[PDB]
């Protein structure tokens, strides 16, 4: 799909809260200017924080809930410029429209709004929030966002909740609206979700494909997320290999120690191997069986870059076919068969053995 | 699989044994946790359940506890419940065996003594065995009970205008009202408890809100429940299973035969039931 003609779109994660201000009124060509304004919105809910004193610049200001009909479904929708007419983050498309170009104000890109005149007004927001959970807790009425004004503010630990009958997308859109505010918070909140997740891990899914979507446009932001079972569980298992003093210490605190060492030992930690190999999609992908994603890794000045699997030349398919060859004469099953046999021997193993040759790439 | 409270109690010593032991409905899914022994022989109640026309015979049910207290003792004696304000004072707890005295102070907080004679504990031989690790099993248990969130599954609720409001209907009862209040107050757990246990006298439903008992049984008390009519005398409560006078002025009731003749009309069941207040619920 795309957005019709004369519609445009301003994302700020600001907008959360309705940014009466920025509205003008509306007229079309000739000067026909139009006083009369229509407003949809989510629910009624949303209405009950909406000022008509807001706009003495209208005399005529009007709201309601959008509803998606059928009747007049159309790429191209109806045209009615008696009116001036918003949408307040529509969750689903639209069959009508104001005076001259309409515009919408939305804090998330939905699949429907990809080819879209668009502009996100999108600044950098650095203080990552974070989960844990345990399992005092701070009760959240998991919907209405200012019933836990100043208590956001002031805690930093919230559980989080739904009724069953929640539409998925009314889900995402809460969720969404939760972060923004956590990262224009000071201190890394820690949520508590009181569902089985593994839906909304595949949201999550989802929202990495929106956030893509932004990036098409976006702040590319160094955004904290991650997977959920894979990763987490993994992790938990090393440290509890580990000395564990602080269970509750941060992943980026392990990734960081590892990261002290890369340069001088010139290779890639088997930890962030196992990253970028245990996400469904965005690693070796078991989704599809793609380590063909190794890791080209680069560092400032480097003549040269570190593989998954070796130093390499910059800027180069990972190994020439052309090479060096690892002659038959080497690595022939005969030779390996009987240095396997001497190995066997000395051990007095029975089974369990299996040996290989190295291999080598651009560089040997 | 056995989840009463009373059933994972366990004894420090072979004798007092925690024998007598749970109802076989400990193997059910219940949420009451207490068995229903336990729940007679501790509080004087009984569990029961309401049918529920689920608009139709279908099932709707909704769970229900008689008390058993009598109709002429006064105060602490017809008191349902304690608050920590005065669970000792209800319960007498030296009486009672160190794992329970334990898990009262549990429920009602008092992690002072909890961790007092837990540390005493510590070195006795008894504890060195594993009734550490019992004990906070059944911590675990309550953590759980209580990882269902314990204000926002419980009543804090996304749905949460279903509220139970457990005030008192008339505006003449105006001993009730911050009961309510109270109601918050109380550990989370012994709200889901009353949850389960009270009925209300009313219920909105986007279909109707309908009324199902003319007036309330009881009222919140102001330490813990109890039997606590609105007015007047106490509704003869009568019992089913020492140099006293025991007199029964009865009529003399020579109507013999009564039974063999009338038997057939309805013999209506007596004990006290548990409607107060109002729920909502949507649709
Ligand atoms: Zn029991």
């Amino acid at each position: 799909m795309e957005c019709p003609f004369q519609i445009q779109v301003c994302i700020s994660d600001r907008f959360f809260a309705f940014p009466h201000n920025l509205v003008e009124p509306q007229s079309d060509v000739g000067n026909k200017l139009i006083e009369n304004l229509i407003v949809y919105v989510p629910t009624d809910d949303d209405r009950l924080y909406i000022d008509k004193k807001q706009f003495p610049k209208f005399n005529s200001v009007l709201v309601y809930r959008h509803e998606h009909d059928v009747n007049i479904d159309s790429r191209s929708p109806k045209k009615t410029a008696s009116a001036t007419i918003v949408y307040w983050n529509p969750l689903v498309p639209i069959t009508e429209i104001g005076a001259g170009e309409t515009r919408v104000f939305s804090v998330l890109l939905t699949n429907n709004l990809f080819y879209c005149n668009t502009m996100i007004v999108h600044h950098e927001n650095p203080k990552c929030p974070i989960e844990f959970t345990y399992p005092n807790l701070r009760p959240i009425a998991c919907e209405i966002p200012l019933s836990h004004f100043k208590e956001l503010v002031e805690s930093n630990d919230f559980l989080l909740c739904f009724n069953l009958e929640t539409s998925t997308m009314v889900k995402i859109l809460s969720l969404k609206r939760i972060f923004c505010i956590f990262q224009y918070r000071k201190q890394p909140a820690r949520y508590v979700i009181n569902l089985p997740h593994e839906e909304i891990d595949n949201l999550y899914n989802k929202l990495n494909w929106e956030r893509t979507r932004r990036l098409m446009k976006g702040d590319v932001p160094s955004n904290c997320a991650t997977v959920n079972r894979s990763s987490l569980k993994y992790i938990k298992q090393a440290q509890s290999l580990l000395g564990i003093p602080d269970y509750s210490q941060t992943v980026v605190d392990f990734v960081k120690m590892f990261q002290k060492i890369i340069f001088p030992y010139q290779l890639v930690p088997n930890v962030i191997i196992k990253l970028n190999n245990f996400d469904q999609m965005v690693s070796s992908a078991p989704n599809k069986a793609e380590p063909y994603k190794k890791i080209r890794l680069f560092c400032k000045n480097d003549s040269i870059a570190i593989s998954s699997s070796g130093i390499v030349p910059i800027n180069m398919p990972d190994f020439s076919p052309p090479n060096t060859f690892d002659y038959s004469d080497y690595a022939n099953r005969t030779n390996i068969n009987f240095v396997t046999q001497r190995v066997l021997t000395d051990g007095g193993f029975s089974s369990g053995i299996t040996v290989t040759p190295v291999k080598y790439n651009y560089y040997l | 699989v056995n989840r009463c409270i009373f059933a994972s109690i366990v004894s420090f010593d072979a004798c007092i044994t925690y024998k007598s032991p749970c109802s076989p409905d400990a193997y059910h899914d219940d949420g009451w946790f207490i068995c229903n022994n336990h729940l007679i022989k501790r509080f004087k109640m009984s569990k029961m359940v309401l049918p529920i026309f689920d608009e139709d015979d279908n099932q709707f049910k909704m769970t229900i506890a008689r008390h058993l207290v009598g109709n002429k003792e006064r105060g602490i004696k017809r008191i349902l419940i304690p608050s920590a304000t005065n669970y000792q004072d209800v319960f007498n707890l030296n009486s009672m065996m160190q794992a329970e005295q334990l898990i009262f102070h549990l429920i009602y907080n008092n992690e002072n003594a909890v961790n007092t004679i837990c540390d005493n504990l510590k070195y006795t031989e008894g504890f060195t065995s594993n009734t550490q690790r019992v004990i906070h099993s059944v911590y675990a248990t309550t953590k759980s009970i209580l990882d269902t969130t314990n204000p926002n599954t419980f009543c804090s609720r996304v749905s949460r205008d279903e509220l139970r409001f457990f005030d008192v209907t008339n505006a003449r009862a105006l001993r009730g009202g911050a009961g309510d209040q109270l109601f918050n107050n109380y550990s989370g757990f012994l709200q889901n408890l009353i949850r389960r246990a009270v009925a209300p006298e009313y219920l909105q439903i986007d279909t109707e809100e309908l009324r199902f008992r003319n007036c309330a049984t009881c009222i919140i008390d102001e330490t813990g429940l109890v039997a606590s009519v609105p007015d007047g005398p106490e509704l003869y409560n009568p019992i089913r299973s020492r140099l006293q006078i025991r007199n029964v002025l009865k009529f003399e009731g020579d109507t013999r035969e009564l039974d063999r003749t009338l038997s057939g009309y309805e013999e209506y069941p007596t004990y006290v039931p548990l409607f107060l207040g109002y729920q909502i619920i949507n649709s």
